[PDB]
Order: C-alpha cells, then structure tokens, then sequence
DNA sequence: CAGGATGTATATATCTGACACGTGCCTGGAGACTAGGGAGTAATCCCCTTGGCGGTTAAAACGCGGGGGACAGCGCGTACGTGCGTTTAAGCGGTGCTAGAGCTGTCTACGACCAATTGAGCGGCCTCGGCACCGGGATTCTCCA
DNA sequence: TGGAGAATCCCGGTGCCGAGGCCGCTCAATTGGTCGTAGACAGCTCTAGCACCGCTTAAACGCACGTACGCGCTGTCCCCCGCGTTTTAACCGCCAAGGGGATTACTCCCTAGTCTCCAGGCACGTGTCAGATATATACATCCTG
C-alpha cells in the first residue's frame, strides 16, 4: 500500500488534508481527492518558499539554524509574503531601517 | 490525546531545500501555525464558492479559484502551476 | 487591584518607542500610550473573557487570547 | 567629560532596540495590568502564564507599529518629536 | 397550526432562519430551535433600531418615506451602529461635516 | 424562482415602529443586504464557537455568546436580553 | 479601449474632493489619484473577474461586483 | 464685477455636494475605463450595467474615504491644501 | 585633520538546555465494493448585452487676472536628552496547596429524518399620492464700501 | 453698518412613476412519529495557578545641566481660484443584431459509506552539540579641539 501523497510526488500528505475538508465541508458537501492533492501541493509549495527565504537569511548570519527572527526577516524582506502573512510573529522583532531625513 | 500537526512534513520540506540547516521548535511551531492559518483561508474561500454557484462538490477548479483570490500575483501563478502540477502527476499515476 | 496603568513605566514606554524608530519623544505621549494600550488590552481582554465564559471555564488559556486577536485582525503567531 | 550631544544615544538605542527580540515591558506589571482589566469582566478570574505571555507580544507589537505609524505623521509635518496629536491623526486613519 | 414566530412573539420568521442555520451548519452539524429564535430575536431588534433612528431621520426632514440617505445618516449617527455597520450604502451620501479650521 | 428575502417582516417590523412612515424599494434592499450580513456573520461566529469546543450543536448559548462577540457594548446588552426574552417566550408556550 | 484613465477629468475629481471636505487642491493632486483609482480598480475588477471565470461565464456580473468588494473589506449596500 | 474671494465658492461647492447623493464622476468615461482595465485580466468581457454602476460607487466611496483621510493629513501639517505627500501618507498608514 | 574615550564588533572556552533521534502503539490512512447523486454536455429561447445614429446642451477645456497660501529664514525660550546617586521593586529560587482543568461513565432531553397538509410567501398587475421638477417670491450670505 | 448683488430656502403647482395593495399559486413550515446521540451532570485525578518568603541587583526615579528643537513671526512669489468664451462629447432617445445565460433533460462516473488491515505518526525517553554567556579584545565612531 502506497500513500497518496508518494503517488502525487507531495510530501505533505494527501490523506490527513482530505480528511481535514471533509470535516471542513458545509451542509454535507463532497470533496474530491484532486482537491486534496491540489492543496497539499500549494501547502507543500508556500512552505518550500518560506523555508528558502528563511534559510538564505539564516546562512546571511552566518547561523546554521532558523529562528522566527529568520522567519520575520524573510517573510517580511519579501513583498509577496509580507502581503499574505499580515500576522504578528512572536519574537521576530522589526525590520531594521532609519528615515533619512532622522539621521 | 495525540496532537495532529505539519511538523514532519515541515521538516522534509527542509530537508529536501536546505539539507545542513535544521529548524527550533518555536520556528516549527510558528510555521505550523502559518500553514493552518493558510489552509483555513482556503477553505473558507472554497466552501464560498461552493455556495455561490450552488455546488455542493469542492473539487480543484475550487482550490484553483481560491488560490488565485487568496493568493497575490507571482505567488499565486507559481502556486497555481505546482498544484496544476501535482494534479496531473496524481492522475497520471 | 488600581493604578495599575502605572505600572508601564516611561523608560518601557521610551523603549518600546525607539523599536518603533522614534527619536525624540514628547512628555504627553506616555499618558497617551497608556490610554491606547489600556483600551487595546480592555478589546483583547473582552473578547478573551467571552471565549472563556463560553468555555464554562474560569481560567482564560492561550487560545482564548489567539481567537481574540484572530477575530480582531491581530493574529499572532507563537503560541498555537 | 563625556558629554554626548543629544540624539546620539538616542539613535544608538534605536540600533539596539531593532536588532533585539526580547519583551521590552517588565513582565509582573503587565501581568497586574491584565487581572486588574480582567477584574472588569468577570471577578476572580485565574490567567495561565502562556495567556499572559501572548498578551504581552500582542501589546507590544501593537504599540511598535502605531509608533511606527506615528513617527511617519511626525515626519510628514517636519518634526522629529513625536506629539499626542500624532498618534490621535494615526489612530483615526487607522480607523481606531 | 400556530407558527413559531407567533408563539415566540417575533414579526421575523424562525423556521426561515432554522433552515437557514441547518443548510449554513459545517460537518452535518445540529442546530437547537431555540437558536433560531434567538437568531430571529437578534434580526428583529436590530432591524427595529435601525428603523427607528432612519424614521427619526426622515421625520427631521419633513418627509413620509425612508430613503437611503436617511438610512446613512442614522447608521453614522450612532456610534455603535456605526461600528456594526461598516459597509457602504449605495446613494448614501456623506455626513455634512466641515473642519473647523477650513472657515 | 422564487428568492427569499426579509422585505415583508422588515416592512412588517416598520410598520410596528412608526406605522405612518413608508420606506422606498432601494432602502429596502440595503437592509436586506444588512441583515444578511448580520446573518452571516453570527452564523460563522456560531461556527468558530461551535469547532473550538468541539460542540456539534449549536444551541442558544452559541448564538448568545457569537452576539457578546459581533454586537458592540450597550446594542450587544440590549441584543441579548430581547433574544433572552424571546427564549423563554418560546419555551413557556 | 485606450489611455481612457484621463476620462477621469480634473472637474470630477475636484467635486470627488469638494465631497470629502477639501477646500484647495493642488496641481498633482488630479495624477495622484487617477493612479490611486487605477489601483483600486485593477484589485477589485481583478477579483471579480476571477469570481466571473470560476462560474464558468463570459459576463461580469454587478453580484461578482459585490463578492470581489467583500473579499477586501469594502462590502457595498445596495447592489446584493 | 461681482468677484469673489478665492474660497467662497469652494465653501459653497462643499456644501452642496455634501448634501447631494448623486454619481461625482461621468458615467460613460468611467465605464471606459473599467473595460480598458478588465482587458488585461481576459479578452471579450461583457458588462453589465449593474456591474458597472457598483464599481462607480464603490470607487467613488473610496476616493471620498481617501480625500477625507488626505485633508485631515493635511490639516496635520498646518495646511489647507492637499498635497500627493497627504495621499501618500494616508494610504501607507491605511496599510495600501 | 586628529587624539581621547568609547560602545560595538570580533574571538574563544563553558556549558547547557534544546534539537535530533530511537521505541511502543494505536489510530487513521489505504484497498475494495456498492449506491446514487451531482457534474458534464446539449438544445432552446429570450432578453440582455453591444453597436450605431441624431442632436445638443451642459460640462469640459483654455486664457487670464490675482490674491492668498506654501515655504524659507530667523529668533527664542522651553522642554527633553544625558549622566549620576540611590533605592525600589522586579526577577530568581524555592516551597505549600488547593481550585480547577481534563478524562470517563450514564442517560435522558433533544434534534435529525420522512410523509401529508395546508397556509404563508412570492410573482404579476393596477392605481393614486408622495416626491421630484419648473418657476417665482422671500430669505440669507458675501464683497466692497 | 449698509448696500448692492448673488445664493439659497421656501412656496406653490403639476406631473409621474413607484409604493402599497390585491390575487393566483406554490412549495416549504408545521405536526406527528420514531430513533439515535450528545451534552449535562457526577466523579476522580493530578497539574498548575496562586500565594508567600528571602535575597540580589538592575532598573526606575528624582535632580541638575545644557542645548536643540518647536513654534511664532515676517517676507516672497507662484500657483490655484474665480470667471468668461469656445468646443466637444455625454446623455437621451430610438433602433438592430446576436450571443450567451438561465432552464431542462439525459447520462455516467466519482465520491460517501462500510469493513478490514497495517504502518506511520505521535507521547515518552535519551544523547550531544550549536548558540547564549562570560571574558578578553580589536576597531570604527563621536566629540572636542
């Protein structure tokens, strides 16, 4: 027996977000696999992104491991993401710029 | 009980990008937190367009539409294109 | 429990201004500040209040914080 | 003497305080801060430390960005000190 | 056949909003009747404030009917049903408000 | 078909709050609008409170407590004593 | 259908302005908000006409209208 | 001559259109321009009118919205004019 | 420029708790089969979209006088930054305990599901009064004096 | 104030079309009954939230000094405002054409539901090493000269 998500090439899994839009559906709704595989995949991706964002900011200081100060500074150093996570990062801090004319 | 996460998935994604760099719990958690927050607003927005057009059936032209309402731009075209991906690879196996 | 509101001193004021890249900071601001974060925190409070009291709890956890500053387009990331 | 011209440790502060992640209002008065406001809504109401914990990130986030905010309208109207009226005009287009 | 708004005392109808509520509810969910009478409550009240504050609108016009202007003005002229009511009204207008120091 | 809508009650319920005063076609399809919104919005708060709780019913208390949640301060006071009201209306007959 | 951005005249977006209160406006202020209005549409019309080709049509309805103005916060009264 | 001083007139016109609930923009341009824009996202749309008429109040309401954020902006900086700094500012505290 | 003090940046050993890994198990994912409801497609029509032409006034565009507002420069005095002595309360560590969160078992009040019925609600039609439009008289507001 | 003049409120008369009412019909609320189920309550466990005490010490505080900045005042000029004349295209009205959206019917195929099996993902436990800490140390920066 082999997973779905081996079989659409996905690591997240294929199974448990089926199950999770299932519970999800309104008023008895149907839910493809496709759909499954569709999200899993986008999730797969977005996490892909981010963890690529924050490891390059992560080798930038010269530290070997990812810390949510990584997280807000590559979520944040990137107008994509910094438009679809509007949410506050516990610990992240701020990005670090000075008006001109404060100087 | 058992708790259900992402964190294992996370950290093969990881793996399969950045192999020598490892991830803190707080940072798994703030990711896993950040894929929830994710997958409820696609959800939210599928099971929207399911009422709009009165189909009761959410399928991947849903997840697609959502996707590219949710989602801004470049993001969401090259999300859109690993998940037209995913799909046929799924289909064609 | 009173005066309380107090408590956020003028150097924690004066701090968290110059994370926020403030350089000079009048003397009114921190009796503003304090009546901005006590109307925050009495919004968050609120609505954490009322999760927990659904809940039929009467101690208020985390999640009750997280849904109240989900509901009010605050969303924190951290603690679940 | 040392004297510093005024500013100068000001703008050092401002370095220190972006490049650092820790909680910058002492803990136990924020704490007292929360019951004393809870006590409002519902009496003898016990709070758990991680409650209290996210409620102090949500504050101070929150007042880093209105200063944020603020600093832009102290900016706009050629000053450097930031003014009470500064943060009224932010709040107001903030819709708060 | 007595109907449930009746027995209730609401103008709104509850078994309207029962089926409402039941074809709205996630995962084959259940919904108590008395929900819907609280719901079909809610409407009403709400429905009879806003009525009330457009028709003391009106009648401060001298006119005999409510118009979308009179509903702009009551919704903005109350602080809490402005904040419950941040949508806009189409033909609404604005309230006539000059800043002081324009003059 | 047949589209459902509150014109009819939110005419009735003007009728018993000022019974001289007419109101036009176009007012009636904002407050329509309006109180869908109002709908829509208890009935997803409803929903929130009834998953984090793992509750499958949705009772009074549910709707109760989405209302302390949705309607602002003294409306909100008001709200729920007319629903209270209603409740025992309701149960007494 | 070309460069009609300047069909947006600087009459109308002075009595646009003389709504809101304003008392004089400058020269760049008519640029200004043609690209602002530029924007808004381009989010909005965006969103509906993605809304429009999930269902399948080749008509953009004043309903998607209303759906793409709910997405962004700016729910509108009147058209739903 | 019955000259006036600059201003009356401006007064007067904010007092009158304040009142009124009528469309600020033409409506044939503004359609125009919603095409042109909905070119780029797919070729051939059809509108309807309805459509059309929601999208002009719509953007009317929000340039209403921006003009009163930008004139307490710039009654902020001491001034009576608008400037696109006033815009710029608002917008960005918006969050836009 | 240029020296003195400096806070910050750089280097290194400690360790220490936090991350990666190993194991039981149990619960959820996978495979198979059935029923059936929803999606896909096709035909129809009708009305709702786009296109076009005449006119023509009301609005947009362009000139031009000009006065008021934006902005730069200067003085000034007042409030805030900086540093020091000091103490005041926060933080750490430990302890003591009880309220209350969390899991488990019953079971009865309560809601989902189906069938029949009928009355409330929705679509279509008609009318007349409230509101909108056109014109005039009286009232109010403004510039120039 | 005063007067001359424009803007606006009010007042009226007439129209006109939209709101309120009436009627056929429809389909969903109501009532009755059954059957499962879940949430209200009681009970036990054991976790952590609260309270207290002692000590340390780092930060808050009050004060004194100084100086940079906010703000008022003045002058310059340039650039929007108000008004007049030309033009131009928006809007109303009407008419043609067609296309595509809404509806209905058929089909078929794809998913929920149920059962069985097993493996992988989650609590619990353990080792060790990357980064925070402490100390030493270099260096680019500020200030006063």
């Amino acid at each position: 027996p082999i997973t779905r998500s081996s079989r659409a090439g996905l690591q997240f899994p294929v199974g448990r977000v089926h199950r999770l839009l299932k519970t999800r559906s309104t008023a008895h709704g149907r839910v493809g696999a496709t759909a499954a595989v569709y999200t899993a995949a986008i999730l797969e991706y977005l996490t892909a992104e981010v963890l690529e964002l924050a490891g390059n900011a992560s080798k930038d200081l010269k530290v070997k491991r990812i810390s949510p100060r990584h997280l807000q500074l590559a979520i944040r150093g990137d107008e994509e993401l910094d438009t679809l996570i509007k949410g506050t990062i516990a610990g992240g801090g701020v990005i670090p710029h000075i008006h001109k004319s404060l100087i | 009980k058992n708790v259900e996460t992402y964190k294992i998935y996370i950290f093969k994604v990881l793996k399969q990008v950045h192999p020598d760099i490892g991830i803190s719990s707080k940072a798994m958690g703030i990711m896993n937190s950040f894929i929830n927050d994710i997958f409820e607003k696609l959800a939210q927005e599928s099971s929207k367009l399911a009422r709009y057009n009165k189909k009761p059936t959410i399928t991947s032209r849903e997840i697609q539409t959502a996707v590219r309402l949710v989602l801004p731009g470049e993001l969401a075209k090259h999300a859109v294109s690993e998940g037209t991906k995913a799909v046929t690879k799924f289909t064609s196996s | 429990l009173r005066d309380n509101i107090q408590g956020i001193t003028k150097p924690a004021i004066r701090r968290l201004a110059r994370r926020g890249g403030v350089k000079r900071i009048s003397g009114l601001i921190y009796e503003e500040t304090r009546g901005v974060l006590k109307i925050f925190l009495e919004n968050v409070i609120r609505d954490a209040v009322t999760y927990t009291e659904h809940a039929r709890r009467k101690t208020v956890t985390a999640m009750d914080v997280v849904y109240a500053l989900k509901r009010q387009g605050r969303t924190l990331y951290g603690f679940g | 003497p040392h004297r510093f011209r005024p500013g100068t440790v000001a703008l050092r502060e401002i370095r220190k305080y972006q490049k650092s992640t820790e909680l910058l209002i002492r803990k136990l008065p924020f704490q007292r801060l929360v019951r004393e406001i809870a006590q409002d809504f519902k009496t003898d109401l016990r709070f758990q430390s991680s409650a209290v914990a996210a409620l102090q990130e949500a504050a101070e986030a929150y007042l880093v960005g209105l200063f944020e905010d603020t600093n832009l309208c102290a900016i706009h109207a050629k000053r450097v000190t930031i003014m009470p009226k500064d943060i009224q005009l932010a709040r107001r287009i903030r819709g708060e």
